[PDB]
């Protein structure tokens, strides 16, 4: 009727709270592991700085 | 920072020692310069002895 079916309207809704917790699960740890990987260029920056002190 | 101001620390150190070394061979070969000289006046003061009326 109208009692049940607002209920399941109200739980559309709850699946928009778990997107917004789907959204900042994976943001946080796939730029993470980019602030991780990110330590390709201070390798780089090892390789050079042995180059100079070569 | 630590690697290059350690390897420049120590690259300075290694151009010092070598004018260091460099320092003391001319001066040990000055010295030689003197030794043998005194070697000369200790080879000449024995022809004195060699001669009787000179060292008499």
């Amino acid at each position: 009727q109208g009692i049940q079916q607002l209920l399941q309207a109200e739980k559309r809704a709850a699946e928009k709270v778990a997107d917004a917790r789907k959204r900042k699960a994976r943001r946080l740890k796939q730029a993470k592991e980019e602030a991780q990987m990110e330590v390709d260029q201070y390798r780089r920056e090892r390789e050079q700085e042995f180059q100079s002190k070569q | 920072e630590k690697k290059e101001k350690q390897i420049e620390q120590q690259k300075k150190i290694q151009m010092s020692n070598l004018m260091n070394q460099a320092r003391l061979k001319v001066l040990r070969a000055r010295d030689d310069l003197i030794t043998d000289l005194l070697n000369e006046a200790k080879q000449r003061l024995s022809k004195v002895v060699k001669d009787t009326t000179r060292y008499q």
